[PDB]
Order: structure tokens, then sequence, then C-alpha cells
RNA sequence: CGUGGAAGUCUGUUAGAGUUGGUGUCCUACAAUACCCUCUCGUGAUCUAUGUGUAGGGGUGAAAGGCCCAUCGAGUCCGGCA
RNA sequence: GUCGGGUGAGAACCCCGACGGCCUAAUGGAUAAGGGUUCCUCAGCACUGCUGAUCAGCUGAGGGUUAGCCGGUCCUAAGUCUCACCGCAACUCGACUGAGACGAAAUGGGAAACAGGUUAAUAUUCCUGUGCCAUCAUGCAGUGAAAGUUGACGCCCUGGGGUCGAUCACGCCGGGCAUCGCCCGGUCGAACCGUCCAACUCCGUGGAAGCCGUAAUGGCAGGAAGCGGACGAACGGCGGCAUAGGGAAACGUGAUUCAACCUGGGGCCCAUGAAAAGACGAGCAUGAUGUCCGUACCGAGAACCGACACAGGUGUCCAUGGCGGCGAAAGCCAAGGCCUGUCGGGAGCAACCAACGUUAGGGAAUUCGGCAAGUUAGUCCCGUACCUUCGGAAGAAGGGAUGCCUGCUCCGGAACGGAGCAGGUCGCAGUGACUCGGAAGCUCGGACUGUCUAGUAACAACAUAGGUGACCGCAAAUCCGCAAGGACUCGUACGGUCACUGAAUCCUGCCCAGUGCAGGUAUCUGAACACCUCGUACAAGAGGACGAAGGACCUGUCAACGGCGGGGGUCUUAAGGUAGCGUAGUACCUUGCCGCAUCAGUAGCGGCUUGCAUGAAUGGAUUAACCAGAGCUUCACUGUCCCAACGUUGGGCCCGGUGAACUGUACAUUCCAGUGCGGAGUCUGGAGACACCCAGGGGGAAGCGAAGACCCUAUGGAGCUUUACUGCAGGCUGUCGCUGAGGACUCUCACUCCGGGAGGAGGACACCGAUAGCCGGGCA
RNA sequence: CGAGUGGCUUGCUACCUCGAUGUCGGUUCCCUCCAUCCUGCCCGUGCAGAAGCGGGCAAGGGUGAGGUUGUUCGCCUAUUA
RNA sequence: ACGACCGUAUAGUACGAGAGGAACUACGGUUGGUGGCCACUGGUGUACCGGUUGUUCGAGAGAGCACGUGCCGGGUAGCCA
């Protein structure tokens, strides 16, 4: 996904951007319904194209490992 | 770019203008203060002892 | 010599100031008398230029439209409650006394009613541990055990925008854009690359500091550079 | 295979910005930093106008002791001063 | 520029005509700033004008700028000021907090104007026609009225609507050309009023289990398509405006591609892309009012800044004129502008110089070095290595094609769009000019884009992402202020401060003795106040007791300053150099030795390598990609060279006019020798020497230009450093005051902080004032 | 071992110039010296010849092209009387 | 204003066991330098003639511009090596 970076920057810098942007562009399950229609609107801002539910999540993930710990207690 | 002749070409800004108080072309239209009589800065007229030789 | 960069900072000139006129809101907790009967609906989720994390727009029962420090999971339509008898749900603000032990909390107050000081950055959280009639022990994001007044308010959940530090900036331009939204002079020229006149580490035929880097706490501004009062340096040992 | 159209991405005297070599021309100059060809950048940490801020042991400085009105390893003016 | 002509006392350069040229993002059009009358007219030539002048931006005298609807004015932006408050010895000084005001003329927001006519000079301002806005008054309607909407918004890609323009087709009007019958121009008509509505959104119907849809993404039983409907755009269409205006005339119609303008879809952010006034919401008639300021002209190779009529510098809009082509490219040409990048005349016009063309054979032999020049070149097809971070390398390399003419095919709705086929055919040459890469390899450096010495350094230097260490829980760390106060901070450890290293990959050894920092500390040392002894009718003073930080001492720490040897089969001073790399941009010896390559190679590359004096974030090694960075090799090319020639343009030379400067103790026609403070046109001896003038290239005048930058000297200066001398800020710490009640402790009432408040936290501490000790190139 | 000549190297001195006599190497253009490398004429020879070695007179003319290196110097190549 | 060299004949000779191997003299040429000249060869030749690309003058004809010839081909005199 880091083909835009060309022959520049190096492995680790463009491998970590490719991995993070791959998981960001993925089909995510919505907290309102159950559909795989959540897209990123900006830094930390997520929204479902189905029910128009705009929510807060991680910067690049819609759910962080720490955000899932909150539900437990 | 040279600091001399080619840098003089950009000089079309008006700063020092005719003062309402003293009549000298020293009223800075951006600072709103006169460099000659001190209009805009002080009620008292700008004067200094160094404007003349010490014993005069 | 000449005053160092750290001394130019304090003067508070344009170059060193934060673009305050471009900032949205000072995210503080709402002021309630007692009774808890203050709740609101989340209207929008906005980007906050001050902290690079998202912020939630909430419209309260008494007609007050204020931006609040958004925890993770808070979305449009959701109802948030602020007060003593508030529900123990993520996104609600209640004093540390009413919040159960072992629950991740954010935007914690130092002194009761200050509006929140601790655990506000992207994805961080404070952990409430021990309870008492006098003290509420909270474990801050640095790992420090902070003894606080149980009357200090806090919001349940971790702060939104988690994992921001995970992705590299890759290029200088990305750093440039972030820095233009902060109160920092960037790029950073090393003192060792400067002249003797400009910095304690300046000068020489080759680049190296002129004395050891570990400076005393008692050092005056102009000399306090490098490793400030270091207990140790290095990785090993 | 196509679609898509990313990029401190490439070519480019587009506009614009910059200034490598010629150690060419000039060197009582057209010019107290100019001319010509050549050359670099040209969607970005880009360029630019106007307005606005920071002032002299002080600013400002991607740091060359660079720049702060042809003035800088401490501006300029007058005074100390004959 | 040239030939005629005009005016004039006078004409190369003032004016008319013709012919010939120049400018095309400008040499055209409109403007901002800035200038300030430079604008127009008349009269002039003493001044100014690179010559001349009858001309003029010159001299003199007159004249010239007309606004409800174009700016200003109003609003608010970064931010500024004033007042109050507070500080300060004090203020014309100073941060905060309040209130007020100021802050946008091209280019932020914003009530309303269009078309034509007119002057020597103004013009959406005057005049004609038409229109529009606001306020107020009267009348009618209305009692709604403020919720909401608008003002009002980033970057990238893109669809749809659509005007001007451009082009095509055909018709009409006018012109041009004259083998043809082609070519050029025109064919007009606003604001405004009215009306139409695509996109988006929504409603009803419908009932898709696979269909609907796009350039693309996409949409749906949470209800798809289809059908009906609500809301709803243009600076656009349409009608009026218009027996208005304009044109000599005709006074068109259709189309394509479509700037403006309108309206959607998509993607990006560790970046989130103003505010306020105002408007809408919220009708209509008639009438009144609409003041004040700007308005000329230039806007540049002569109206601005640069002392100049300066080859410099200086913002915006016209980015859609034609051919050309990918093109806002070249070249050529319109519209418009100009012959003022303002001295001319003459000589085949010599030498010499600047720019430049062409040179046979050789082909880098030139030189520090291919510096300079040249070679290559557009487009299509074939084809393409090592290495690599798999992106790239790559337009690698190499090979072929390329025009015109006739007739056609395919894609598309179509283009005056694109891709091909067959036949014919011309030249030395078909990207025919123009436009337009020379290619390959080895090594060094820095990873990359970026930054820099305005004016001799663009680089390997700075920056960078990335790596790392340090400080700090926010009444913080760091920093500014004398103070009142302030930045960081609308910030809170995924933060931000202070430093080092400098992408990725593989790694980053050993040393804490010294120095630095930090922690600890029985004991030692450690100031002042208070306390005790002596002394003094008191005081000075002497001693003691207690003992803070600090020091001694101990420990931790090197991705902290740094270190990693001599000797022998330990010693200094802690350790004794590990991976690697290595004759290095680090190797003195040194052109090290061997090999490659060349006829020959102090070069370059590889290997070896005992390294004068490599080595691991003072980072070591390595490395794809990138580079106006340093070195080397090859192919190609060539006037760099052998070795120079001829030519072209501007000078140079002669003539008219204009007209400086540098320099000057005097004398001066010198030459060879000598002498002399040892580097003489001038002294001595000889030699030579008739005067003046033109052109030349620069041998001499230790030529001209600058009170030597080097070096030394001066009880000269400045910047910089430090364990130099002496001090000054600052930090830490004790003590006294503020400061209170019952060697450890409780409390609350000062005081501080949090809270809107109630009240909460803290608390005689802290802050502050004073003093004492320690640290203290931060500063003098 | 002794005696000298030169003024190209180096060193020494501090006379001249610090109100300035522009550096090294190279280049280009001119003149000169002889202690002669070649060429002319000679003497000797461990001179058969050929090719040399050594010496004398002699400055008319000539003494060139290249590879490394900024180099002067020097090393190297092929030509050359 | 000439310097120098190579070659042929002398001669496979003198000399010498052989190997090897001269000279006087007479000739031909080369090289460097020098002065002059252009029939010949070569260069130039923005005199001139032709071809041809783009654009403008409507086409044609005939022309302008494309840096002081648009480019390409040929090239007289002169000047030159
Ligand atoms: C090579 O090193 C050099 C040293 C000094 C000089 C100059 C001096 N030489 C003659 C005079 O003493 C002086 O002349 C000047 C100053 O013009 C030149 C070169
Ligand atoms: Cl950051
Ligand atoms: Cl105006
Ligand atoms: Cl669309
Ligand atoms: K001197
Ligand atoms: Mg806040
Ligand atoms: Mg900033
Ligand atoms: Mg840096
Ligand atoms: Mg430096
Ligand atoms: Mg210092
Ligand atoms: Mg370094
Ligand atoms: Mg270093
Ligand atoms: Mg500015
Ligand atoms: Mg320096
Ligand atoms: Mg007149
Ligand atoms: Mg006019
Ligand atoms: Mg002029
Ligand atoms: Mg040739
Ligand atoms: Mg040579
Ligand atoms: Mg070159
Ligand atoms: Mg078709
Ligand atoms: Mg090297
Ligand atoms: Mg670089
Ligand atoms: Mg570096
Ligand atoms: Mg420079
Ligand atoms: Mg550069
Ligand atoms: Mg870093
Ligand atoms: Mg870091
Ligand atoms: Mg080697
Ligand atoms: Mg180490
Ligand atoms: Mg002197
Ligand atoms: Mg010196
Ligand atoms: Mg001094
Ligand atoms: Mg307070
Ligand atoms: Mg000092
Ligand atoms: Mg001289
Ligand atoms: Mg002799
Ligand atoms: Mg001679
Ligand atoms: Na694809
Ligand atoms: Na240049
Ligand atoms: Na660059
Ligand atoms: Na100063
Ligand atoms: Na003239
Ligand atoms: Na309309
Ligand atoms: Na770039
Ligand atoms: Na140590
Ligand atoms: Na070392
Ligand atoms: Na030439
Ligand atoms: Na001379
Ligand atoms: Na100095
Ligand atoms: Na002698
Ligand atoms: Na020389
Ligand atoms: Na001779
Ligand atoms: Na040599
Ligand atoms: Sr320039
Ligand atoms: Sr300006
Ligand atoms: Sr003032
Ligand atoms: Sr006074
Ligand atoms: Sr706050
Ligand atoms: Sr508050
Ligand atoms: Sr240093
Ligand atoms: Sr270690
Ligand atoms: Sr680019
Ligand atoms: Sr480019
Ligand atoms: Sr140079
Ligand atoms: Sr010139
Ligand atoms: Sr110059
Ligand atoms: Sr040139
Ligand atoms: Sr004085
Ligand atoms: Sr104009
Ligand atoms: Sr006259
Ligand atoms: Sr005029
Ligand atoms: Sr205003
Ligand atoms: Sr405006
Ligand atoms: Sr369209
Ligand atoms: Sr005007
Ligand atoms: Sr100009
Ligand atoms: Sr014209
Ligand atoms: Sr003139
Ligand atoms: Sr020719
Ligand atoms: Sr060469
Ligand atoms: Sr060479
Ligand atoms: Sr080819
Ligand atoms: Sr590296
Ligand atoms: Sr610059
Ligand atoms: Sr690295
Ligand atoms: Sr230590
Ligand atoms: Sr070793
Ligand atoms: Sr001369
Ligand atoms: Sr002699
Ligand atoms: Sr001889
Ligand atoms: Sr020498
Ligand atoms: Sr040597
Ligand atoms: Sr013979
Ligand atoms: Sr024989
Ligand atoms: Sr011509
Ligand atoms: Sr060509």
């Amino acid at each position: 996904s880091s083909g835009r970076f060309g022959a520049r920057y190096g492995r680790v810098s463009r491998r970590r951007v490719a991995e993070i942007e791959s998981e960001m562009n993925e089909d995510h399950a919505c907290p309102n319904c159950g559909e795989d229609r959540v897209d990123r609107q900006g830094t930390g801002i997520w929204q479902c194209s189905y029910c128009d539910y705009k929510f807060t999540g991680g910067s690049y993930k819609p759910e962080t490992p720490g955000g899932k710990t909150v539900r437990r207690s | 770019t040279g600091a001399g002749t080619p840098s003089q070409g950009k000089k079309n800004t008006t700063t020092h203008t005719k003062c309402r108080r003293c009549g000298e072309k020293s009223y800075h239209t951006k600072k709103k203060v006169c460099s000659s009589c001190g209009f805009g800065k002080s009620a008292k007229r700008r004067d200094y002892e160094w404007q003349s030789k010490a014993g005069e | 010599g000449r005053r160092i960069q750290g001394q130019r900072r304090g003067r508070g000139t344009s170059t060193f100031r934060a673009p305050s006129h471009r900032y949205k809101a000072d995210l503080e907790h709402r002021k309630v008398e007692d009774g808890d009967v203050i709740a609101g609906t989340v209207v929008d989720i906005e980007h906050d230029p001050a902290r690079s994390a998202p912020v939630a727009a909430v419209e309260f029962e008494d007609g007050d439209r204020r931006l609040i420090l958004a925890p993770e999971g808070v979305g449009v339509g959701d109802e948030l409650q602020v007060g003593v008898s508030a529900e123990i749900a993520p996104g609600n603000t209640l004093p540390l006394a009413e919040i159960p032990e072992g629950v991740p909390v954010c935007n914690v107050e130092s002194s009761p009613g200050d509006g929140g000081k601790f655990a506000r950055a992207s994805g961080v959280n404070a952990q409430l541990l021990t309870h008492d009639r006098n003290v509420a022990v909270v474990k801050l994001p640095s790992g420090e055990m902070k003894r606080l007044d149980p009357q200090c308010r806090a919001t349940i959940g971790v702060v939104a925008g988690g994992g921001r530090t995970d992705k590299p900036f890759v290029k200088a331009g990305n750093k440039h854009h972030k820095m233009k939204a902060r109160g920092t002079k960037w790029p950073n020229v090393r003192g060792v690359a400067m002249n003797a006149v400009d910095h304690p580490f300046g000068g020489g035929g080759r680049q190296h500091p002129g004395k050891p880097k570990s400076i005393s706490r008692n050092a005056p501004p102009g000399r306090k550079v490098g490793d400030i009062a270091s207990k140790r340096t290095g990785r090993g040992g």
C-alpha cells in the first residue's frame, strides 16, 4: 500500500504504514447494526455508511486493545 | 539577490508622514507615533539633552 | 555569548506561541450544584487541533452546547450523564468516590472542580485502584501512584484516538504540518552544530560537546542544557 | 485484464522560484552584485502580495557567526567627546 | 529604418503618406502601491533630453478629476492603541484583567446600475434611455417574528448543467483578389422584470432474495428499479426590456469543444482548513431623502525604488486571438502598440577584440580536469543487464519506423478527435526548420525531497524521518520579567521540555580510576541567627556548644565527558580494542607490495595490510534509490589539440556633434655598463640621439589604484574559551520577619491554592522581604 | 689530503622595500651563458673492422611527442643525430 | 637562411679465422627552419543556384521571417595550407 512512497524511506517505515493503512481501510463491524460499513473520516473519527453513526475510536483502528478493556468492567 | 540596488525596488511602503502635531514628516503611519516630537507616545514634547553638546 | 534557544522561548514571541486563535475549546468538566440531573446527547464528533485526538460535541438538557473530551466508543445519539448519581457507563463523568475500583478512567481532576488535568492525551488512561473516606489512589499513565481527593471528578473510559504514536511520520513534511498546530519551534538544530557564542556545546574543529552532558539542577538558564540532572545515562548497566 | 489516480514522484525556460559552470561579457559598469548561455526546483518542509509581531548583548537563525534598510564576531543616530 | 512631402530662420531623428521592420503573459488592455499635476491646450527653447529638435515627462501661462447604486466609509482577522487597575525611585516604561476604540481602497465580509451618447482633458459620476437598493412618510395588507437559514470557508481526483471565445455548415451584407474561385470582415442588442430546472434531499406508490447504478466509489426488505409528487441552480435558456441603443449594410440559423458561472460524486489529515457586521426568515402603493471623502495622469528599458529619462528591482486580472503541437512550448501571424532598449556619416570596412558559422586528414594528442564546444534528441514498434529496500534500476542498453498523394477500415454521438490498411510517389535528408537525453561502468560521501554563507564557499555542512538518553503528575519540568506578571498552555506522559545520533538492513564489545550528574552517608568537615563561657558597669573582641546544603567517604551511571597502552610468559591510570573496516577525504614512511588497465598510469579499482595516529549513536559496517557533490575507465562526438584558414554581426579606423575620469615634485630622446641605502630616464664613463604626428601590442617607469591582510612591536581594541584573576545574576540550603493556639507532634486564625457559591485542600509551612554558606564563564 | 672557480641548491645575515615591487607550477615570446647532449674538426685507446670509452677546439643550428603527478624535481613509453 | 637525418652506388668491398662490416666520392629523398605563390589538391566562400520544413501574403506564381544563411546539397573569384 506504500507504492506512493516509491524507492524512498526504507523497509520498516513503509512496511508499518502499509500494515496500519491496510487494517484502517478494512471492512469494520458497526456498533449500531452489525454491518461491515465503517470508514475513517479523520484522526480518530469513524463513521458507518449504513446508519450514519459517527463515532470515536483509535487513530487508525476503530477499536484499540485498551478500548476493549473498558467493557470488561 | 544583492542587498544593494536590487533590494531597493521593493520600497513602496509608506511609513513616515506629515505630523498633525509638529509638522515634520516623522509620523509613522503604522506605529502611530512621531519620531520627531513624540506625538502618539507622549503628551510632553520629545526633547533630549544629547541633541546639543553637553555644555550648551 | 548570545542567549540560547531555550531562553528565546520564554519571551513568548510569535514563533514560540501556540496558534490559540485556531483552537476549538478548553475541554473542562461541566459545573453541577448537586442532584446529578444533568445529561446530554452527542451531536457531532470533531477533530481537536490542540491535541490531534477527537472531541465530542454534546448538547445538554438546559440548552448548553459544549465540546467534551471524547473517550473511546462515544458516538452520535449516545446519552452521557454528568453528576454524583451518574450511570457507570463509558463517557460519563462522576467523582472518583462513586466510580468502582479497577475501572479505567480519564480526564482526572487534581483539585476537585478544576475541570480535569490528568490522562487527556490520545489513548491513555488512569487506573482507579484503592478507596477510602479520605483518599482515592489513581495510577496515572506514567506509572505513578497519585493519591487524590475522592471528590475529584473523572470520565470513564480510555481517551479516544489510541495508537497515534504507532505509525511513523515517515517524512519531514508530515512533522512540519503537526508542528504548525503546536507551540513549538521546529526543526531542531543541534547545539553541537552551533557556534560557541550560541550554545554551551557550540564550537570546536569537529562536532562534540565541550564538557560532560549531565548538568546540575542548580545550573542557570543559559547553561542548563543537555542531560538535565540525570540520575543515570545510557541503556546498559 | 481493466478501473482508479496516489506521490515532500518524474519530464518541463507554463507561471513562478533558485543560482551550477563558463572562473565568458562587464569591472572609471547599464548595474556600489549587472548581462548572456548553461544549470536546479516547479502539488509542496512550495512560491508570492498586503497586513501584522519579535529590537541591539537584544531579535531572528533547517547554524553560514547568516540576517536585523549598500551598516553585523554585537545595527543606526546623537551625546559622553576636544 | 528608407523615398517623397508638411511646418520652420534652421529638420537624420517634429508631423503626413508609402515602402520596410520590431513587440504576442508583452513593447498590447485594465489596475495596486508608490509618484503628485507629470494629464489637456496655448506659447516657447535659457535649462533638462547620451547628437539635433520646430518635439517633449523641459520652461511659462491657462484649463482639467462631477457618483444613493465603483472604492472609502460599516464589519470583524493576526494584532494595535486608550482608559481603569497594578508595578516601578519615576515616567513618554511594563505584563495581566476589565471596558472602549483601532486594524482589510488591487486581494477577507458587504444593500443597490446597466446600455448608449458626449469632451482638448472626466465619466457605471455628466447627458439620454431603462433599471435597482436603503431609510423615512402617507395609505393598504399584516399581526405573525424567531426558531432557523445565510454571511461562511482546506487539499487532491472527477461527473453533470452551461455562457463568452474559437472552429465547422449554410444564408444575407461589405471588402479583397484576379488563369483558378478562393480569402477577410460583419451579420449586434445590457442591467433588470418574468418565467424554465438539472444536481442534492425528502414524500407517496411499488415490491426487487439479485437486481439498480457510476468515469470511479457504490445502492437496497432498515425497501432496489419503475411511476407520481414536494423542495429546489446558473453571470445559463426563454419572453419582455427593444417602432431603446448601435450599424454604411445585412441587421443569421444550426452545431461541436466549451473559460466564466451553477450543481454533484469520490479520496486525504499524528495537518481539520476565520470572524463579525449584515441578509433571509418577513407583503404592496405613492412620495421624500440618499450627505461626507477618493475620481486627472503614469503604473515603467523616461511618470514607482535604485543620486540618472539606470539593461536592476516592483503585486494583481486579461491563461480561450489564428497556424502549429501534448502544450499558457518553439517558430510565424493578427488585434493593439511601436520604429524612444533614442546620436549619426564614411572606408569589401586592415591589425586587434566581442558574439558567432564552416573547416580536409587525425580524433582529447589539448588541460589539474573534455573547461569550452560538440554529440544525442520528438513520436511509435521491438527489446532491455548487474543490483534492489521488490517501489525501482528503465527512456538501461540495442534495433527498426517516421514525408507527400489516392482510396479506405476500426473506436466514438461527434470533433476541424484518435488508432490503423492498400496503392502511388519525391529528396542527400520526412521530429526535413523549430521543438527535441549523448550512453555505459567502477569508487568516495550524504540515505532520500528540503537548508545555507543577500555580495568569491550549494558541499561531504544544516535539516529530516528513524534510533537513544535526560527532566517533569501540572501549585510540574523548561524558559521570560526589576516588579506587576508571562511563554509553553483552549496543552497533561500516546504529553513537551532538554540533549545526542541521523532512512532502512546487520550491529553497537570492554572500562565508573579522573571529570560530570545523581543517590546514600556511622563518622569527619561545614556559615550566620539564637544559646553557653571569658572579656567590657555596656560594646568591640576571643572561645564553646549545635550543625543545613555542600565537601570528605560510599554507591549508581558511558547511546555522560571520555579511554581501550608500555612491558613480559604484570605496569601506568579503570580497562587494554571485540564485530567490523583498513595505505582510508584517517597511513608518516609512500609513487607501500601484488594484480587489473595503458606503449607508458605518483591517478583509479581489487587484493594484501604490522592501523606514524581505524573502530562501534565521539556510532561501526553496508547499502537499492537520489545528486549542478569528489576521483577513475569505456563507446560516441568534436577546432581542446596537431595548426591554423576563410566568413558573419557589433566595435575598432576616418568625418559631424556631444564630451568625462584616472593621474601630475621637478626635469625628461634614450641605451649599455658602472656607482649609489646593495633593484638609476636624472649620478659616472661611454654609446646612440633632427623635430612633430598616426596606429599597435603592453618591455620599463621596482606603472596606476589601497597609510600590508602576512610578521613583529604597543604595559592597543574586540569576539570567543577555561579547573586564569576578581566579581555579578541564578539555583540549593540555614536563620530572622510575616507568624498564630495546644526534638518529635497536634490544631486554626493569618497566609496560599481549588471551588460560581456553599465550601474544600494546605497551613504557620509555602510565597514574599532580609541575611548567611555552597554551586555558579549563564553574565561583566 | 691540499688549492680553487661559480653563484644553479641549501644555510647564514638582517643592508633595501611593510602610506604593498602580486605566489608556486605551467604557458607564451624574446635575448643570453658554456661547465657541449647531437652536429663540424680533432688527440688517445685496453684503436683490426663495426660499435664504443676518454680527452681537446667549438655556442652556427638543434635538443622533439607522450602516461602518473598542481608539481619543480623525478619515474615510465615509444620515437631521435 | 639554412640545420640535420635516411637511402642507393662505392660494397657484402677494405678490415677480420669467422661472426660481422666501414670510408672518400656521386647521387635520390625525408625532417626542422626560412621566404614566396595559388596552375594542382584541400578549406572557406551569411556572392550565387537548387532542394525542402513551419508560418504569413486567398490558391498559383512569386516572396518575408525562423540571428543576424531556417535547415539541407553544390559552389565562382579572392583569401588561404
Ligand atoms: C611569495 O610570498 C610573497 C611574499 C611577499 C610578497 C610581497 C612583497 N615582495 C616585495 C615587497 O617586499 C612586497 O611587495 C608587495 C607587498 O607588493 C609577495 C609574495
Ligand atoms: Cl511530535
Ligand atoms: Cl477607487
Ligand atoms: Cl458522479
Ligand atoms: K613590504
Ligand atoms: Mg481543557
Ligand atoms: Mg508555528
Ligand atoms: Mg537536528
Ligand atoms: Mg559552524
Ligand atoms: Mg559559552
Ligand atoms: Mg559526527
Ligand atoms: Mg559527535
Ligand atoms: Mg511579511
Ligand atoms: Mg566558524
Ligand atoms: Mg506644441
Ligand atoms: Mg482618459
Ligand atoms: Mg531611456
Ligand atoms: Mg576537422
Ligand atoms: Mg601535456
Ligand atoms: Mg560542458
Ligand atoms: Mg463508428
Ligand atoms: Mg580515495
Ligand atoms: Mg543531501
Ligand atoms: Mg550530517
Ligand atoms: Mg555567496
Ligand atoms: Mg547545490
Ligand atoms: Mg531524532
Ligand atoms: Mg525521538
Ligand atoms: Mg591499495
Ligand atoms: Mg559504546
Ligand atoms: Mg601600514
Ligand atoms: Mg593574524
Ligand atoms: Mg583584549
Ligand atoms: Mg487564582
Ligand atoms: Mg569573559
Ligand atoms: Mg610590476
Ligand atoms: Mg670548453
Ligand atoms: Mg646563439
Ligand atoms: Na490495480
Ligand atoms: Na548564473
Ligand atoms: Na537539490
Ligand atoms: Na549592540
Ligand atoms: Na533621436
Ligand atoms: Na433568468
Ligand atoms: Na523536489
Ligand atoms: Na570513571
Ligand atoms: Na578512538
Ligand atoms: Na572555430
Ligand atoms: Na608598458
Ligand atoms: Na573581534
Ligand atoms: Na667562490
Ligand atoms: Na609562472
Ligand atoms: Na652550438
Ligand atoms: Na611528465
Ligand atoms: Sr537578477
Ligand atoms: Sr513592497
Ligand atoms: Sr503609545
Ligand atoms: Sr526631555
Ligand atoms: Sr484548563
Ligand atoms: Sr476554570
Ligand atoms: Sr563544542
Ligand atoms: Sr552496555
Ligand atoms: Sr515534483
Ligand atoms: Sr522539473
Ligand atoms: Sr569557480
Ligand atoms: Sr557589456
Ligand atoms: Sr563584478
Ligand atoms: Sr559560451
Ligand atoms: Sr564625539
Ligand atoms: Sr494600463
Ligand atoms: Sr536654439
Ligand atoms: Sr504629453
Ligand atoms: Sr473600521
Ligand atoms: Sr473587497
Ligand atoms: Sr461539459
Ligand atoms: Sr482613470
Ligand atoms: Sr522592468
Ligand atoms: Sr499590427
Ligand atoms: Sr535624443
Ligand atoms: Sr558550406
Ligand atoms: Sr584526456
Ligand atoms: Sr593528457
Ligand atoms: Sr533508436
Ligand atoms: Sr550511514
Ligand atoms: Sr539566499
Ligand atoms: Sr542506521
Ligand atoms: Sr564517576
Ligand atoms: Sr584486532
Ligand atoms: Sr591600446
Ligand atoms: Sr668557451
Ligand atoms: Sr659529439
Ligand atoms: Sr624549484
Ligand atoms: Sr620525489
Ligand atoms: Sr651504405
Ligand atoms: Sr653477413
Ligand atoms: Sr534572413
Ligand atoms: Sr536537427
